[PDB]
């Protein structure tokens, strides 16, 4: 578990990992923003 | 007049919302083994 | 949208980085910005890891697979592979994760708002992809780099706080290597040792020694060879037998990183002194002999003299001989005769097990692990159902082994794939027929033809 | 059984270091584009 | 087999063939090599032979 | 039955079949407190049996068995480094642990000595590492 | 209206049908 | 059915009182088994040494009967063969033996309540598959 | 110039075809 | 006239942020209500077995079958 | 015996192979 | 003007009937020698203790098989994975005792399909046509990897691997079902989907041809003739194509495109195939396909079937008794 003083963080620390994945999806919408140039 | 790419956004995200609470009922209450 | 569209580059939306061969800075950003990802997803999942950790149960019945390196490196953990504290895992989390601020920034500015080339503000920093001499260049100073890496683990094995040692003398324990193994015959004895069973190649580290010693010899091997990319260009035999463009380095790179990949999967799988069983848990040998154990052990309890127990077969029930004349545990553990794990070497003579320890002095630790490292096999469902295929919905559970294994198996597998795709295109593509043949002069109607 | 070893290891040298010395043997310029 | 040898080489003789051979293959590579215009180029590749 | 509704709720922890909350530490305070009198007893048999050991372990070496001799200080001392751990915890006193750190140094020597297959060094330190044992066993007391 | 006819009979059970589903995910036994 | 009161009463004691085990006491004893001692008594079976499984027959016939919440509350914490004549603290997980099983550690007097009434209540569940094995999956 | 015209003058043509440009 | 032209429009829209929430609601209540098991037969999660009913149910003749779900299915 | 039908098979099918690879009816273009 | 150089000429020539090239200098003997062994083993070889308990298994014909049963028997499981060459027998005959071919053919063989993937690429290179030709190859090659290499090193014997026969496949089939689930694992369910879809579109893609081919043959002649060979036109009408295939579905549907509707015939077989091999590959490890097995209970609790426990029932049985000799302990952990 976390550090006592850091537990509170607990669901952002949750959904920390996940992060990269969305990286990716952003991409594809930047793309999408410019109609697929 | 809304563009595309935010109603694609939008709808990908809901659509993909529903799937993850079908995801989550896969691992909660009826034909989870619990 | 000069440089971002298919009408001025001729590349696609969904082949966009393709746009970034030639724009070096730009480039630059999507490398640095990469970084910051990887180094990103290692904070955040090791402080997943961390907040997800109880305190009960072993690291590989959790799921946890960044905490077992951490523990490995030497970090809070105690004899018997105990982790008996984990802030120290907490800090390699918020250190990687802050940097990887400093790395997304960097890779952003220098995508969006930094200069697009820089070969003409930077001279230093910007290159051609045809000049051998200063790629090179950037070459040696990154193998330097990993020379330095490969050094820092040498320093946190040797001086600060040592590595884990499953094979400690007791316990398993976090000791100092005060005596790597510096002999070439051995280092390079690992290297030219054969892959296949009983050898292993270079999967086949049974001691830190050896581990350090030829981290050692890697360094100095990565450090004099940077230094000589450095003050060297490519001789006249290399310049004629590779293709000097962007696209053939990256396949070179993707070719090198998937044999790495498939190496590092195979080193998850069998190894188990890198990878020790107290954090990753058991190998799939490891299991079996112990199943073999611990049947032994009870049917020995009951009353039968084990080494002379007749299976169905013909062969030994319990134990039997390997094809080289080894006392081994029998059964389908037979394939599995090479294991070689801290908690089995105890009762291994030079012809093998020893047939008096197997029989009066087998401890209470060695059934206990026995027990433990049997019921936590690698089988498992891509679910985390735990045991065979046809095993009940009670158990929660894959090894951390089998995960690490598949996953780097299959990226070992794409990369090579990947390997193939961007080596044929950077041949295609120095020739110059990667968009198509042409119409004007096509090389089959000036052949002869065959038949 | 040490005369196959030695044989099949000629054969397997003999065959793997003309490969290793052909491709090396400035295969990329052996396409029709050259000059 | 699972005896640990470089390259499978238990007896020394298996040594005289993984060197030589690849040493006749490299004199007679050596003849095309040493025929060919071995200066600097700035290419992907060598159109030279 | 014709009429009643399935049960339903929405992320809630009560149900039967939800998988939030923890299954330890939700039902009272554990059973099991540190150093008990059966987990004492063990570690106390592990480190009493471990001069025996050792005196094996010299045996072995005496004899030149290698093999043998490094699988003594691995066969019923697995457990020697948890249980000196829990004794000198309880003792609670600087000598103890650093005779504790002596006894691990000089056994992981004592190894690096039988892989080289050296005597004389093997003999010296496994005679040493008894003396530095029977030295932390006389400190922490009760073995 | 032919292609409301079609569209809509495609669309309005798959809808009700996802609500269905959504709902059923919350049975709980 | 429901999970009736018919389903969630299970002999506690040797004499023969039963005991009404709650939704939350058979949810918890069921999460409890599952993660401590699922590895090895997945199904009411001992992987480890099948002679012995938890079905109801097995667990009447053991010296003490373990039939009952006392009976296997106590075997938690003071595990014996099957006869009864020697410990086995050392080889199975228990309490008293937490450090060298560290499973046990964090289990108190309700999570062994919880975990027997969970093995008692199995039998009831199914005719066979409680320790029935391979045969009745 | 190669020679693709040459060496099998009935391919790909059937029995009637070449027959009938066999006579011209 | 094209799909993309119609998703863009606001009557569209004005059209389904109430038309399509309607029925993926009234899809929520037909199971929720309990009236799918009622239509269809299936069993709620307390309806598989009963006393004297602890096996599994099977029809066993093809043309009183109506008549034996009736009688395994009384409730 | 049935292995000299079942070889006889396997060689003819093989030889069929060598002949369609090695006297096909050679590519052409036509005129 | 060097003995290399002719030699090197000789090699990459775009003459000899069948390309050599440097890849070639490796497939072509390693092939003929897996091609030999193969041949040699089949038609006579003796019975194999496959399973390390002394019972051979016959695969040979002249041992009582027939070309359906026939099989080169995977090695023993007392060698595991160790190599097994021909040197590292006492003799030929317990060489052959213990299935030491299958380690030669199986090694001869991916050495040869690896060189195969290679020179499709260098033929290309020398047509000046685009690689690629050969990343579709690898696809079957990766799954003939995963079979007969991948899955040994997994399970840590070369007795896993599949034998090279039709029912010796049949039973690696069906006792991978049965140790991993292969049938639930999704990635043979893309694999499926991989194949099916193949089958699907290379039946649609060859009637859609076929079907608008323009007109340029008489009655009483093949319409195949109507197509001469390196000829400039196309020879059907893609339009017409196009506009039926919109008709039949709707518009959008249809790959107006040819180039990208020869991309996806070339994308959806080798991603399956790729998919397939990699889940091979996983599953030699041990990571199985889904376990659903009583993942339905009624509010009791008592597990009510669905068809993931009744097809549970078949892998069970499967399972009891594939090597009914082999095991001596209740788990099937190797
Ligand atoms: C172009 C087209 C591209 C389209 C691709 C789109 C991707 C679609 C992805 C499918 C949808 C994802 C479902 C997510 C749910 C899930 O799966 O859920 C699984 C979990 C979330 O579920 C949790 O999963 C856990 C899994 O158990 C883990 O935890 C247990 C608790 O101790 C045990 O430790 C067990 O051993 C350990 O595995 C437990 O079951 C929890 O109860 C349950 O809630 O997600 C995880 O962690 C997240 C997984 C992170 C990725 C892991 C990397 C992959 C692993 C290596 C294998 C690669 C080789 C190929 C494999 C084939
Ligand atoms: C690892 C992932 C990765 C990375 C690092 C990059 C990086 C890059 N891509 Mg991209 N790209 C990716 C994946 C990635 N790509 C994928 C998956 C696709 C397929 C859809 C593409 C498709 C694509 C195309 C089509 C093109 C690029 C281009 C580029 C370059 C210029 C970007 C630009 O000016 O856009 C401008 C973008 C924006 C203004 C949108 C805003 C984006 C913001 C900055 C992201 C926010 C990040 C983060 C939250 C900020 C943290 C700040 C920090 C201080 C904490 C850049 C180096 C271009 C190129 O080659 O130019 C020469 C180009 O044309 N990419
Ligand atoms: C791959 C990495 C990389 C590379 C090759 C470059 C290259 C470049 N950057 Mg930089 N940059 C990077 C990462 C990188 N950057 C990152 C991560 C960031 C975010 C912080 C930036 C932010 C950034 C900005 C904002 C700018 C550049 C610019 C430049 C150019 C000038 C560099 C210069 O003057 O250095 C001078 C070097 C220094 C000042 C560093 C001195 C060393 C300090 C004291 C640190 C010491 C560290 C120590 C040795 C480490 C110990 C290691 C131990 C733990 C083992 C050049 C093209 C400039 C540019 O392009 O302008 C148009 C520019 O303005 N970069
Ligand atoms: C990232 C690492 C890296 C990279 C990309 C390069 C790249 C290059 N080096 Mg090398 N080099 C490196 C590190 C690296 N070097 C290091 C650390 C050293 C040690 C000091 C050297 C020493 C060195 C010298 C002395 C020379 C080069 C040269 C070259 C060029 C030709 C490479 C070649 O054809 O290899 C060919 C490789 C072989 C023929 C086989 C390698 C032999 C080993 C021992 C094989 C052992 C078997 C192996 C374990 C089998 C399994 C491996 C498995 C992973 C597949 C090229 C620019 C040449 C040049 O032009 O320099 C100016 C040259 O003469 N390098
Ligand atoms: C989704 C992407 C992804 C993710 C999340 C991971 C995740 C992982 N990979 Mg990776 N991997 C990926 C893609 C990915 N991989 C791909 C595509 C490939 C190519 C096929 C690989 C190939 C690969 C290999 C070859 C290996 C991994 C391994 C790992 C694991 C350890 C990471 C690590 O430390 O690397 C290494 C980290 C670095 C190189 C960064 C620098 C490290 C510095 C130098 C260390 C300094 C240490 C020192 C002691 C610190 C203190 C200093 C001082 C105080 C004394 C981790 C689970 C390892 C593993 O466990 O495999 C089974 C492994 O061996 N991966
Ligand atoms: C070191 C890693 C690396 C790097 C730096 C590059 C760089 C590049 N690749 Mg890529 N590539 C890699 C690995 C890498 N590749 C691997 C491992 C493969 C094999 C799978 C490929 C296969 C590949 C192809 C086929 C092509 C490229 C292309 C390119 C260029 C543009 C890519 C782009 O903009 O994508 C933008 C990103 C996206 C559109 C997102 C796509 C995400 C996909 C759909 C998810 C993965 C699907 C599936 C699971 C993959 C299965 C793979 C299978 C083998 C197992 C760029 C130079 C293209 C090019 O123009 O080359 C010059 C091109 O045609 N690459
Ligand atoms: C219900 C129901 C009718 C479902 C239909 C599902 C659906 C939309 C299927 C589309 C499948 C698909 C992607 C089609 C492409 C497959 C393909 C290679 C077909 C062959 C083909 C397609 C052309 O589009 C043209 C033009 C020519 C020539 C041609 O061969
Ligand atoms: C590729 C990634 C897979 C990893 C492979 C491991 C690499 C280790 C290489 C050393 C192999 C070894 O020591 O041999 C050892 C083993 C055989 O060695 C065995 O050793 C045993 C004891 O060590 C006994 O002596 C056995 O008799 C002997 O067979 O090698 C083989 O299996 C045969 C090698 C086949 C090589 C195929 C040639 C590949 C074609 C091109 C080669 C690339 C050329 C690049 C040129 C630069
Ligand atoms: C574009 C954007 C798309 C946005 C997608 C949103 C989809 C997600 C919506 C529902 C999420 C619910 C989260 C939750 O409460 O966990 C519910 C369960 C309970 O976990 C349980 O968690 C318990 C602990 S705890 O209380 O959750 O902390 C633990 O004890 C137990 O073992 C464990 O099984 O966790 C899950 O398994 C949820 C998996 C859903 C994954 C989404 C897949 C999306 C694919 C597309
Ligand atoms: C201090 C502390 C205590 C307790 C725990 C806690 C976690 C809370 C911790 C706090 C940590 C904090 C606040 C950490 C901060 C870290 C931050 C802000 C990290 C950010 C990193 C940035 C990254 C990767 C950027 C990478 C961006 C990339 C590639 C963008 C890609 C793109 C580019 C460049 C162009 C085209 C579009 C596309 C593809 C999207
Ligand atoms: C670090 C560590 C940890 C655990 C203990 C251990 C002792 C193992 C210790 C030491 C490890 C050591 C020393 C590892 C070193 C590994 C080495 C040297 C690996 C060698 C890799 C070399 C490779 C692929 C070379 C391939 C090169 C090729 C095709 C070059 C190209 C070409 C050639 C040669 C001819 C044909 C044409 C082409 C394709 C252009
Ligand atoms: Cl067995």
């Amino acid at each position: 578990k976390l550090p006592e003083a850091y537990a509170v963080f607990k669901p952002i620390i949750d959904v920390a990992p996940v992060i990269p994945v969305f990286f990716l999806l952003l991409a594809f919408v930047w793309q999408a923003a410019v109609g697929f140039r | 007049r809304i563009p595309l790419w935010l109603i694609a956004t939008v709808g990908g995200t809901l659509a993909l919302t529903v799937v993850g609470i079908f995801f989550y009922g896969s691992y909660s209450g009826v034909g989870s083994s619990l | 949208v000069a440089g971002r569209d298919i009408e001025s580059t001729g590349f696609a939306w969904w082949s966009g980085n393709s746009r970034l061969i030639n724009v070096s800075g730009k480039l630059l950003g999507a490398h640095v910005a990469h970084a910051g990802l990887m180094v990103f997803w290692c904070g955040a999942m090791t402080l997943f890891e961390v907040a997800h950790y109880i305190p009960e149960k072993p690291l590989y019945e959790q799921g946890l697979i960044l905490l077992p390196h951490l523990a490995v490196l030497g970090w809070g953990v105690g004899p018997g592979g105990e982790i008996i504290d984990i802030y120290p895992y907490f800090v390699v989390g918020v250190l990687h994760l802050i940097s990887s601020a400093v790395l997304g920034f960097g890779g952003v500015y220098h995508s969006l708002i930094g200069p697009d080339t820089l070969e003409e503000s930077f001279p230093a920093f910007g290159y051609d992809w045809r000049d051998k001499n200063k790629i090179t260049t950037i070459l040696g100073i990154h193998l330097i780099v990993l020379g330095i890496g490969a050094f820092l683990l040498v320093i946190k094995a040797m001086y600060v706080g040592g590595i884990y040692d499953t094979w400690a003398p007791g316990g398993g324990d976090v000791r100092i290597i005060d005596s790597p193994t510096l002999n070439p015959g051995v280092i390079f004895g690992y290297v030219l040792k054969s892959p296949w069973g009983g050898d292993g190649w270079i999967v086949s580290v049974n001691n830190m020694e050896d581990l350090v010693g030829g981290h050692i010899w890697i360094g100095i091997i990565c450090i004099v060879g940077g230094f000589w990319h450095i003050f060297t260009k490519p001789f006249a035999w290399a310049r004629r037998a590779y293709v000097w463009s962007g696209e053939a380095y990256l396949s070179y790179s993707l070719v090198a990183v998937s044999l790495m990949g498939f190496i590092a999967s195979q080193y998850s799988w069998y190894n188990n002194t890198a990878y020790p069983s107290e954090f990753y848990g058991p190998t799939g040998p490891e299991a079996s002999q112990s199943q073999a154990f611990t049947f032994l052990v009870r049917d020995q309890r009951l009353g039968a003299n084990v080494s002379s127990a007749q299976g169905p077969t013909g062969l030994g029930k319990y134990l039997m001989r390997s094809p080289s004349g080894e006392i081994i545990l029998g059964g389908e553990t037979q394939r599995f005769w090479d294991l070689r794990a801290p908690w089995i070497e105890p009762l291994r003579g030079p012809n093998g097990l020893d047939l008096n320890k197997i029989k009066n002095d087998i401890q209470p630790w060695q059934e206990r692990r026995a027990a433990e490292y049997m019921t936590h096999a690698p089988l498992g469902s891509l679910n985390s159902v735990g045991g065979v295929a046809t095993e009940i919905n009670s158990v929660n559970y894959v090894s951390p082994r089998s995960w690490l294994t598949c996953a780097h198996f299959f990226l070992g597998f794409a990369f090579y794939i990947g390997h193939l795709w961007h080596a044929g295109r950077a041949r295609a593509a120095a020739a110059g027929f990667e968009k198509g043949i042409n119409r004007e002069n096509e090389p089959t109607l000036s052949l002869r033809p065959i038949d | 059984m040490f005369t196959l070893k030695i044989v099949v290891y000629t054969t397997v040298t003999f065959f793997v270091s003309l490969f290793t010395f052909g491709f090396l043997s400035n295969d990329a310029s052996r396409n029709p584009n050259r000059k | 087999e699972g005896t640990g040898e470089a390259l499978g080489i238990d007896d020394t003789r298996l040594i005289v063939p993984v060197i030589l051979i690849p040493v006749i293959t490299f004199i007679l590579y050596a003849g095309f090599a040493s025929e060919q215009d071995n200066e600097d180029f700035f290419d992907t590749y060598d159109q030279r032979r | 039955a014709s009429g009643d509704f399935p049960k339903q709720s929405y992320f809630g922890a009560a149900p039967i079949s939800a998988p939030f909350g923890d299954t330890y530490g939700t039902a009272g305070a554990p059973i099991w407190e540190k150093l008990g009198e059966t987990e004492k007893g063990i570690f106390t048999r592990i480190a009493q049996t471990t001069k025996d050991q050792l005196e094996q372990a010299s045996e072995l070496i005496s004899l030149g068995s290698w093999e043998a001799s490094r699988q003594r200080l691995r066969m019923t001392m697995y457990e020697t480094r948890k249980s000196m751990v829990r004794l000198t915890d309880v003792d609670g006193s600087k000598d103890a642990k650093d005779l504790f750190a002596t006894f691990k140094k000089k056994l992981e020597a004592l190894d690096r000595a039988l892989v080289a297959k050296d005597k004389a060094l093997s003999i010296k330190l496994i005679g040493d590492v008894r003396a530095s044992y029977n030295k932390w066993a006389a400190t922490v007391g009760g073995v | 209206t032919f292609r409301w006819l079609a569209i809509h009979g495609l669309a309005v059970p798959t809808v009700f049908f996802l609500g269905a589903i959504t709902s059923m995910q919350f049975i709980q036994r | 059915t429901d999970l009736d009161e018919n389903t969630r009463t299970v002999p506690l004691d040797s004499s023969g009182t039963t005991v009404i085990l709650t939704p939350e006491q058979v949810k918890r004893g069921k999460r409890l088994f599952n993660s401590s001692c699922g590895n090895c008594h997945v199904g009411g079976i001992t992987k480890t040494n099948p002679n012995l499984g938890l079905e109801p027959d097995a667990l009447s016939l053991a010296t003490p009967a373990r039939d009952n919440i006392d009976a296997l509350v106590d075997y938690m914490k003071n595990p014996t063969t099957y006869d009864g004549l020697e410990s086995i603290a050392e080889l199975h997980p228990s309490v008293k033996s937490a450090d060298i099983f560290p499973k046990m550690r964090s289990l108190s007097d309700e999570d062994l309540f919880a975990i027997g009434g969970h093995i008692l209540l199995q039998p009831k569940l199914s005719s066979e598959k409680w320790g029935g094995g391979k045969i009745y999956y | 110039a190669a020679g693709w015209f040459t060496g099998n003058p009935s391919f790909g043509k059937s029995l009637i075809e070449y027959s009938e440009e066999t006579k011209k | 006239r094209p799909f993309s032209d119609i998703i863009t429009s606001i009557r569209y829209w004005i059209i389904h942020s109430i038309t399509i929430p309607a029925l993926y609601v009234a899809g929520w209540l037909f199971v929720s209500t309990g009236l799918a098991y009622d239509i269809f037969g299936t069993p709620r999660p307390n309806e598989y077995f009963t006393q004297d009913r602890q096996q599994v149910p099977l029809v066993n003749d093809r043309f009183s079958a109506k008549q034996e779900l009736e009688d395994l299915t009384k409730g | 015996m049935e292995t000299l039908v079942y070889v006889f098979l396997l060689a003819g099918t093989l030889g069929v192979i060598f002949f369609a690879v090695f006297f096909r009816d050679p590519p052409r273009i036509a005129k | 003007a060097s003995a290399w150089e002719r030699f090197c000429s000789w090699i990459t020539s775009t003459d000899n009937r069948l390309y050599i090239g440097w890849f070639g200098v490796l497939m072509i003997p390693t092939l003929l020698t897996a091609t030999t062994v193969y041949i040699i083993a089949f038609v006579a070889a003796p019975p194999v203790d496959i399973d390390g308990i002394r019972e051979p298994v016959a695969g040979s014909l002249l041992y009582g098989n027939n070309i359906i049963t026939g099989a080169v028997i995977p090695s023993s499981a007392s060698i595991g994975i160790h190599f097994y060459p021909i040197w590292e027998a006492a003799s030929l005959d317990e060489w052959l005792y213990n299935g030491g071919p299958y380690q030669l053919i199986v090694d001869h063989f991916l050495l040869g399909v690896c060189g195969w993937i290679g020179r499709e690429w260098e033929f290309s290179y020398r047509l000046g046509m685009r690689p690629w030709i050969s990343v579709a190859f690898t696809a079957p090659v990766a799954a003939a990897s995963a079979v007969f290499l991948v899955y040994p090193i997994g399970q840590g014997s070369f007795s896993d691997g599949m034998p090279l026969g039709i029912s010796g496949t049949f039973n690696f089939m069906l006792v991978f079902q049965a140790e991993h689930n292969i049938l639930m694992h999704p990635f043979h369910q893309l694999g499926v989907a991989g194949v099916f879809g193949g089958s699907l579109f290379s039946a649609m893609h060859g009637s859609l041809v076929t079907s608008s081919l323009i007109r340029e043959t008489t009655e009483n002649e093949s319409a195949n003739y109507g197509y001469k060979f390196g000829q400039e036109e196309e020879t059907y009408n893609i339009v017409a194509a196009h506009g039926y295939f919109g008709r039949l579905i709707f518009q959008y549907a249809s790959f107006n495109n040819s180039r990208a509707l020869h991309f996806f015939l070339g994308l959806w077989p080798v991603v399956g195939i790729w998919f397939t091999a990699l889940g091979v590959m996983t599953m030699a490890f041990n990571l199985n396909g889904f376990n659903f097995n009583q993942s339905v209970v009624d509010s009791q609790g008592r597990v009510i079937n669905t068809w993931a426990d009744i097809l549970n029932r078949a892998n069970l049985g499967m399972e009891v008794m594939h090597e009914r000799n082999a095991h001596n302990f209740p788990l099937d952990l190797a």
